[PDB]
């Protein structure tokens, strides 16, 4: 079974430096050509540079004099490099190699970024007086890094939903929409309180949500 | 002209210089066109020191090389040559073979068997209309890409060490150079002929790399995918590579009659073929690198016999470095082919 | 140098009718040109080969048609399993360049935003923060235009908008639209009105909540 993998995801600085592993297998590496292939968070992508096999890169124009790619024949790695300056080009960087293309790997996550990590601060949104028989709250997380909190809600308001809405970045940190929904015969009778996970600074943040 | 321009197209008219510049494009790229560049001058080289030899002192080297070496010597050379002219013809029915699969279709054997009925059919305007044809269809793109960034920034010699890396520039550099020029108002039509035809093996060679060199797919050294598309293209391109090995046949065993006067024995290596354990499309580049092993011995009597009996030919710059570059690289692909 | 367009930019079916892409080009590329599909996360596995040939591993349900200077890939019966992302590659001159992709979608009824408007957080307040969200929970296409408005002037700055995948219960879209405002921003001013204009409404859907009670 052909099969590419990647190196793990990376999380560097400004000005810093980076590698990342295009290991294959189930093909001779020495008798294809890797070309790399780049997916920022999701507005599409463009061709990147391509490694001949015996070292011969050849980078694109948009790419040029940054970007560098090593080959290791002995364990068949193709390796990707950054160096100089960083700018925080943060995206999911790709490698393929088969004769009519087809067997890539599972990509690797790289950001970058000067903040440390600090846990988030979450912030109560009470609706402030009520259309119809539902009513809906919402909780703020905000100004977290790294990426990926998870948001759980406590209520046992017979009816209810969740939404969970995506991750963005605010100047440099990152904030989260989330909401949720109650009969309101519950509301404020039976509680509903919305917990914040944020397992790379372990801080959980269980939030009660009061008017 | 349309002097140069017929004595070019039939002057190269061999499957062995298709089927090699058509697998630097494929896998050298530009990178390998350079190699042509010296394939061409020193040869243009070597056949004028054979124009300047073979009216002074007047015979061809199969003549000369009888009437001053000791007898086991002459034996040698002859095992020489005539493994020379053996893999010439080897490079004849098996282009041949590929062209007629390439058409019909027909098993590489019966194809082999139609090359002997057209060896007995053989007992030209046409032939190199169909190699000119194909050579201008190689020409229409000549201009098509890069033409400052590809070209010139790879027509500039690379030291390359890997062993196809050398192999294949030895097959090219050793199919040009063709061991039977050397066994030979004229100057002028020759080196106008290699001159232009020149740029019809960059110009293939350029477009083997333009054409598919990232795409990866099926290698190019099949030749039956070697088809580039513009339908009778296709065809065409079979029909040039069927007319080639055709008059390369003749040529290359007239010649051969020259050497050896100096018929089927030849005609082993055309079944070898039948072996089946290693498909063909590629043994036709070794074929041109053991082609290329019996040049030094074309080329040291030459080189010697220049400068005694004959004037002329008091030259010995790069017509000398020519064979010691050569044979060490020959040596360097021969050292390493264990 | 040659680029290539490629629409629609986003595609909605209902899984049924047969979809065709267009990957229009700069210039003429001939016959080569790559169809890949792709899924949320995931690495996207090779569809369509030199527009003509399917590719390997390849269910018939693809197949791509085209000549020269544009090329179209089509999918007859959606099947549930070709939506997502979807990319177009040219592989003749260096640079090789990819399209400008397209995202397929679940296709159903029309629906309306159940747009709510929210203060700031009492924490935030003295956080200094002044985020004013407006949820619009629930609407279909996935087109809105929601709009602020700070004592009628319009916010065209200062908003983050954030749209969740098509939801899972009943492919129907979601958004979230944050007004952050430092203090003098949210102490100037006396309003904060949030709109949406959407297919559905010829008039757009609001809600307000005023700096008082
Ligand atoms: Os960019
Ligand atoms: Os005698
Ligand atoms: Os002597």
């Amino acid at each position: 079974q052909v099969q590419l993998t990647e190196s793990g995801p990376g999380l560097v600085a400004p000005s810093q430096s980076l590698s990342i592993t295009c290991t294959v297998s189930g093909f001779s590496l020495t008798s294809y050509g890797v070309h790399w292939v780049r997916q920022p968070p999701g507005k599409g992508l463009e061709w990147l540079v391509v490694i001949w096999s015996d070292g011969s890169t050849t980078y694109n124009s948009a790419l040029k004099s940054r970007l560098s790619i090593s080959k290791d024949n002995s364990k068949s790695q193709v390796f990707l490099k950054m160096n100089s300056l960083q700018t925080d080009d943060t995206a999911m960087y790709y490698c393929a190699r088969e004769p009519p293309y087809g067997y890539w790997g599972q990509g690797t996550t790289l950001t970058v970024s000067s903040a440390k990590t600090t846990p988030p601060s979450v912030y109560p949104l009470a609706p402030g007086c009520t259309t119809g028989s539902s009513v809906t709250l919402g909780c703020l997380v905000k100004g977290y890094f790294p990426e990926s909190v998870t948001v759980t809600w406590n209520s046992g308001s017979l009816s209810s939903s969740v939404h969970t809405f995506p991750a963005l970045l605010q100047s440099g940190l990152y904030t989260m929409s989330s909401s949720v929904t109650v009969p309101s015969s519950t509301w404020p009778s039976q509680t509903v309180t919305c917990s914040v996970a944020h397992p790379a600074s372990s801080t959980t943040v269980d939030k009660k949500l009061e008017p | 002209f349309l002097g140069p321009a017929v004595i070019a197209s039939i002057a190269y008219m061999d499957p062995g210089n298709f089927a090699t510049n058509i697998e630097g494009g494929a896998r050298y790229g530009y990178s390998l066109l350079w190699v042509i560049l010296a394939a061409n001058l020193m040869a243009m080289v070597i056949q004028n020191l054979s124009a300047n030899l073979g009216i002074a002192s007047g015979r061809n080297l199969p003549e000369l090389i009888r009437e001053r070496w000791p007898r086991p010597l002459v034996w040698f050379y002859w095992i020489q040559a005539e493994l020379v002219a053996m893999a010439t013809d080897l490079a004849e029915f098996l282009g041949a073979a590929l062209a007629i699969q390439l058409l019909t279709g027909l098993p590489m054997f019966w194809g082999a068997v139609v090359t002997g009925v057209v060896t007995f059919w053989l007992l030209e305007l046409a032939v190199g209309a169909f190699v000119l044809m194909i050579g201008v269809a190689y020409l229409v793109q000549v201009v098509l890409a890069r033409p400052d960034l590809a070209a010139v920034g790879a027509g500039f010699v690379p030291r390359l060490q890997g062993p196809g890396s050398a192999y294949l520039a030895v097959g090219i550099i050793g199919a040009t150079v063709m061991p039977h020029v050397i066994y030979l108002l004229n100057r002028v039509d020759v080196i106008a002929a290699m001159g232009l035809a020149g740029l019809i093996n960059m110009s293939m060679l350029a477009v083997a790399a333009a054409t598919f060199h990232g795409k990866n797919v099926e290698n190019a050294g099949d030749l039956t995918t070697a088809y580039q598309t513009l339908p009778a293209a296709s065809v065409l391109f079979a029909v040039a590579l069927l007319a080639s090995g055709l008059s390369s046949s003749a040529v290359g065993t007239m010649a051969g009659d020259v050497i050896m006067q100096g018929r089927l024995i030849t005609m082993l290596p055309a079944f070898i073929v039948i072996l089946l354990g290693m498909d063909p499309s590629s043994v036709l580049i070794l074929s041109q690198v053991i082609l290329c092993f019996g040049v030094p011995f074309a080329l040291v009597p030459l080189l010697l016999f220049t400068a005694h009996h004959d004037v002329m030919g008091a030259l010995v710059t790069r017509r000398s470095f020519t064979v010691i570059g050569w044979v060490i690289a020959v040596i360097i692909i021969a050292l390493n082919g264990y | 140098d040659i680029e290539l367009t490629q629409s629609p930019a986003t595609l909605s079916v209902t899984p049924g009718d047969s979809v065709s892409l267009s990957c229009r080009a700069s210039q003429s590329i001939s016959n080569n040109l790559h169809w890949y599909q792709q899924k949320s996360h995931e690495s996207p596995r090779l569809l369509i080969k030199y527009v003509s040939q399917s590719s390997s591993g390849i269910p018939s349900r693809f197949s791509g048609s085209g000549s020269g200077t544009d090329f179209t890939l089509s999918i007859n019966s959606v099947e549930t399993e070709d939506f997502g992302m979807y990319f177009c590659q040219q592989s003749n001159s260096w640079p090789r360049t990819f399209g400008g992709g397209t995202k397929l979608e679940i296709k159903r009824a029309d629906a309306a935003p159940t747009v709510s408007i929210f203060p700031p957080s009492s924490e935030q307040l003295t956080s200094g923060g002044a985020s004013v969200v407006c949820f619009l929970n629930n609407f279909y296409p996935k087109d809105i235009n929601v709009k602020w408005k700070i004592d009628g002037s319009e916010r065209q700055n200062g908003v983050l908008n954030s749209w969740t995948d098509q939801d899972s219960k009943d492919s129907t879209y979601s958004m979230s639209s944050t007004l952050t405002l430092t203090k003098d921003e949210y102490e100037r001013h006396n309003s904060y009105t949030c709109e949406a204009t959407h297919k559905t409404s010829t008039s757009p859907i609001v809600k307000s909540f005023n700096r008082n009670e």
